[PDB]
């Protein structure tokens, strides 16, 4: 942050002449200066220059064209503006937020503009930093305090040997000395939550529209945790949703309450669709408490909002009608439905206090923004109890937390605030839906086969394309008007090889096949499988990132109607086996596995595994139970019918968990076992397509062996 | 537009206003209906009852 | 001072190569170059640039533009115009005072032309520099005389301790140097009133258009008991204004006089007017000489001219139906009103010697000019006895004078005189009377309320405005028309919140809380309480210090009509109370107060309480001799209804005394007491705006405390 600007040139010489003067003083306290051209040229320097903060212009100039734009872009941006005798302000530039510092052009004096630039800048740095932050800064050039945690001290240990000195130089001298525990008074303890810590989590909830934001030293796994033993006693009931993580799966395997899954919809490619709206009624889930034994009121209901793929709900029908006290919202995926026109009402933050209720939200921080790993949110947005979850976020945070952790959690909520902070959601999305148009622009205009998008046929607008009924790109049988909205930044790229209709078709290309080709060039896919992609478009990927995508898309397609060989297109791949993939090309290896496809008939076999939910026996507490005393045994994966799971099969693709810990296979879950059978034989001839299912361990047949309980 | 000499709280009642919130109604001089008043709280640990007047008065019980 | 101004390129080579050579010879002597453009670009190196002492220019090519409009502003300015052979002068360059050096186009006679240029530099400081300061800076690079007061000399001690090299090494090694006393010779004496000391009063009173004026070296609140001591003999009658200055009153408790209050005028805002003309006759002071037991014929007259608001009277009404043969004004702000033509028989020294009357006027030095603090003079104007006059000078001043003082107290005379000084004075006018027409304009072409200036609805005009009997701006009844007049440089903001009749409305913010708003960007207002906004336009305040009040102004429009919270805004105030400015916005806090100044009803309590005057029971000498003897108690404000205070209360709004010490609240001043009870309970609900009194002591209760007398 050392980037002064100097706009325009009025060609006299008593005002250029204070120019030239300032120009060698600024430098004396390392500051870059730059020379903008016209009106246009000092707009570039503030979107793309971001360390910039000294805006020099004539003020009887361009008093309107300046202050107008600038204001739209940051609000604490300091305008060094230099006014003349006959200044004044206008009646249009009472409702904008500048910091205008005006001046003279004396001679002799540029030593003292000197000095309040630099103040001026000091300043701007101690305002939109917030306390935490600012306190851990400012510690390290005075704070020098003896005889604390942890050893290193700032560094001095590492001074003292051979190979921590290696270590040391790494990071920096203000590394080390920023990595202090709770030994320090001036900025308070994160387990009392007092001080500087109090004030910090205030000022978060106010940025991201809450009540008391939290901060999670340990990540988003965890976050789920604590908030999942708060509504659920030993010996209750709770409405987790079916499609989720495997932090989730640990939660009911280490509480003695006995859940309720949903049944959420999906289509063919693969895409995980919602949970309809009449699972949230009151007749549909008391009907579930009287088949479910030793199950009474749902006092806690778990909604993923959004999946992983990327679909939003509905939280102005969910707030009146799901009749839970507890309802929560795992927004692991969208830590931004807040500062945008076209994200209102879609998640718990948005709108008012539901009394009687109360939503939480554990948001992802080290997977959408820009902050240290281990690191997440709590939103609580209505009434708790105030001496019942404080104990339960002890039991999983140590006494002595990372603040480097802490510093850039709160830094990516003060990202946010302003119009520095709006443009780069915005931003995401326009590049996001300028990606989506090049699609289709490259499409038509080619000849022959090109990638298609999971959108609708009308992208014009610039909000969340709705899910109706009376279309068929979704492909879901069935779906609640008003219910599912589409993410623009989550792009999903269909590959071709499937009809509109859910059927298969004599030419298509794997989506596996595609991803391995992108991590040649450095591109790491989200998710892939059958024939369909995602990519994670957040406000760290520049234009940079988002033009390469489309160039490696474009190079698959010369490669693969050319007909190369797979040692000149694919390096990775033949070391794995160079004598298999030594004669083979590109069009040889795109259709043998898509045969495999057919003939195992893979969408039909999906998508009946996942709707009828195997039989339930016990709680996933008590399946862990008989883990620790010694009462499990390895079975074949053709023997096991009418056994109970150990852990859970999360198989690859897609995504989602398939037999929960605790569960039984009968003949009412007869096409469950038939998936884990097909994937067993199609990932098992062509080297480096292995099968991939969580749960299932290898052997030296090919066979795979799952871990169930005794008899 | 009355006065009063003792205001009497629903132990039901006095639970939820300082735990969850909202506002509190509580009756006149034992008779009447609950309610509505500006029943804050204190620095010292008391309870403050505003008036339209803006005045102070600390509770305290028998 | 050592600016070369270069204009016009002849773009011949025999012309532009003595150029080049001088350019380097200046340069060995400590000389800056520049080099304007057209005619505009010399005429703004002068009024913006004031360290230019050298002019080159082309005799024969602008020998009637550029020696019009530089004379008009420096006189003595060197020129050094090179003419050529063909040159002669115009006969509209007859009446113009200039200083013209002519020389020529000649090659290697550089060197000789910079020796005469830094000995014609150094004819210019030794000119418009007075001789009192000119023996001062020759005394630091040339006096070296041993065993003098201070003990310091020049700062020889401070090298010996190691805490006094930083107090030597802050203002500079000149800076001691100068601190000498009455141990020099070639300087004289300040109380011998000979030498250099002798040429400088002559000096002063010259310029300001005086007879005899001294230097006071402690501010103006010293000088007005010189004066006061020399017409008043003890047991005789003055005739002291009501709007008196904290000064003012000791002087009646360290002699033993009889005074007389006027009763000037007011409104209901908190401004007070002036004395009516019928104060001034003969019946109406020969009838409070009878009323008031033990008093003569009044022999001196102290009028406040201005006030503290700035409001000028009329001298030329007083200097003829006043018959008092010593009358004062208090010129303690208005230190200009003699270089400028709006000002003319505004003040005492206007005009002409008075037979039989003598004028005095304490003019500050340090309030609204530029020169060091504790500096005044003594004006005047008449036939008086100087042996007698000398030795009251002395019961007030030291022997050992500081001359660092001095020296900018003459250097103000100095500063003014000539046409360079009459552009700072009537600067400062244009730029009041530029931000008067900019909060006229800002306030119809808005959207809401806007501040008002107290000025008529007319201000097309350069000079004062007068206070009819016609306008309903000023609000004063009964007004005598030609009497009243106003100071352009003296804008007073008016915040919305009472009408034009003297009643109260219902939508207003009250001052105190723009006050504070002002103070976190580094503006402190002069006089806030009420309703009024109090402003010092002096030569101090250029355009980049008015710019910036009016971009001040429009922040707090925008911050009050958006509704913001009190700690996102008043940061200083939100640290005094956390707890009570929590939950708090800035419209709650605004119209909180206003409400209780119409319950508790302010103006009427002011202005009743102000016009009413408690029965004066001894003279206010009296009053401090019974406190010296232990006879005092401290009695509550609400039990002191017929006792004789002690010490005088001055209530904080506004700025004016309340009870002289000596008086006694009896029937008649039944309001002036109410005045006391409504400040104290309207300032302790909401804290930081307290009571301020100087005079009630605050206990553990809430209720203040008088110092009486005891019975
Ligand atoms: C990725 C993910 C997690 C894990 O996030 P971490 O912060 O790395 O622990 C947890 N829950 C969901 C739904 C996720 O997608
Ligand atoms: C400010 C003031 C003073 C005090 O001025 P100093 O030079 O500081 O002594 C005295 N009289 C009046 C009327 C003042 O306004």
């Amino acid at each position: 942050m050392n980037v002064i600007a100097i706009l325009n040139h009025m060609g006299v010489y008593f005002k250029e002449e204070p120019i030239r003067e300032l120009h060698r003083a600024l430098e004396r306290l390392n500051f870059q200066i730059v020379y903008p051209n016209d009106r246009d040229d000092l707009l570039k320097l503030i979107e793309n220059n971001a360390r910039l903060c000294g805006v020099i212009f004539d003020w009887d100039k361009y008093n309107l064209e300046l202050c107008e734009e600038i204001s739209k872009m940051n609000e604490n941006l300091p305008l060094y503006a230099f006014a003349n005798t006959y200044s004044t302000l206008d009646v249009s530039l009472n409702d904008l937020r500048l910091q205008i510092s005006f001046f003279e052009y004396a001679l002799g004096a540029a030593e003292d503009i000197a000095n309040k630039i630099k103040q001026t800048t000091d300043e701007y740095i101690n305002t939109i930093l917030p306390p935490l932050t600012k306190a851990l800064f400012k510690y390290v050039r005075e704070g020098k305090y003896t005889f604390c945690t942890p050893g290193h001290m700032g560094g001095t240990a590492f001074q003292k040997s051979p190979v921590g000195s290696l270590f040391y130089d790494f990071f920096g001298p203000n590394t080390m000395k920023s990595d202090i525990s709770i030994s320090v008074s001036e900025l308070g303890s994160l387990l009392d939550h007092s001080g500087p810590h109090k004030e910090a989590e205030q000022y978060i909830a106010r940025v991201f529209n809450a009540d008391r934001s939290y901060m999670v030293t340990n990540g988003t796994s965890t976050a789920n945790k604590i908030v999942g033993m708060y509504s659920a006693p030993a010996g209750s009931t709770i409405l987790i949703d079916r499609n989720c993580h495997k932090s989730l799966t640990h939660l009911m395997m280490m509480s003695d309450v006995t859940p309720i899954y949903f049944r959420p919809t999906r289509n063919a490619y693969g895409i995980l669709g919602g949970i309809p709206q009449s699972e949230f009624q009151h007749a549909t889930i008391a009907k579930r408490v009287k088949e479910t034994p030793n199950a009474t009121w749902p006092v806690h209901a778990v909604i993923t909002n959004s999946t992983y793929d990327g679909l939003l709900y509905n939280t102005d029908f969910i707030k009146k009608t799901l009749d839970v006290k507890s309802i929560h919202f795992d927004s692991a995926w969208v830590p931004y439905t807040n500062f945008s026109p076209i994200y209102e009402g879609k998640c718990g933050m948005s709108g008012g206090r539901v009394e009687g209720k109360v939503i939480y939200e554990t948001q992802s921080t080290h997977k959408l923004l820009a902050a240290f790993s281990q690191a997440s949110m709590i939103h609580v947005k209505g009434d708790v109890n105030e001496e019942t979850f404080n104990e339960a976020y002890m039991m999983h945070t140590t006494t002595s937390p990372h603040y480097g952790i802490v510093a850039s959690t709160e830094t990516a909520a003060a990202m946010m605030k302003g119009n520095a902070g709006k443009r780069l959601i915005n931003g995401s999305i326009e590049r996001a839906i300028k990606f989506r148009k090049e699609i289709k622009r490259l499409r038509t205009e080619s000849d022959g086969w090109f990638f298609d998008v999971w959108q609708p046929d009308h992208i014009d607008t610039t909000e969340c394309w709705p899910l109706r009924s009376d279309s068929t790109w979704h492909g879901f049988k069935n779906i609640d008007n008003e219910h599912m909205y589409l993410d623009p930044i989550k792009v999903t790229l269909l590959t071709p090889g499937m009809e509109k209709d859910g059927t298969m078709s004599d030419f298509g290309i794997p989506a596996s096949i595609v991803a391995k080709y992108l991590d040649e060039h450095g591109i790491v896919v989200e998710k892939t499988g059958p024939y369909n992609l995602l990519f994670l478009f957040s406000i760290g990927i520049d234009k940079t990132k988002a033009l390469s995508l489309l160039r490696a898309l474009t190079d698959f397609k010369r490669a693969f109607d050319l007909n190369l060989r797979v040692k000149n297109m694919l390096p990775s791949l033949y070391r794995e086996d160079p004598e298999f993939y030594e004669n083979m090309r590109i069009q040889e290896l795109a259709q043998n596995i898509h045969k495999l496809i057919v003939h195992h008939n893979l969408p039909d076999l999906m998508y009946r595994a996942f709707e009828v939910l195997p039989t339930m026996v016990m709680t996933p507490y008590a399946a862990f139970q008989k883990e620790l005393h010694g009462m499990t045994e390895e079975v074949y994966l053709d023997e096991m019918v009418g056994r109970i799971n150990a852990n859970m099969i999360l198989p690859y693709p897609p995504g989602v968990p398939l037999v929960m810990p605790g569960e039984m296979i009968t003949e009412e879950s007869r096409p469950v076992l038939e998936f884990l059978q097909m994937l067993c034989e199609i990932g098992a001839h062509y080297p480096g397509f292995e099968t991939d299912i969580h749960g299932a361990y290898r052997q030296a047949d090919g066979r795979y062996t799952v871990k169930v309980l005794k008899e | 537009d009355m006065e009063v000499v003792h205001i009497s709280f629903e132990r039901s009642a006095l639970e939820q206003w300082l735990s969850k919130g909202g506002e509190i109604r509580g009756k006149l001089n034992g008779i009447g209906f609950a309610q509505k008043l500006n029943l804050e709280v204190d620095s010292a640990q008391h309870l403050v009852v505003r008036d339209v007047s803006l005045q102070g008065s600390t509770l305290a019980l028998p």
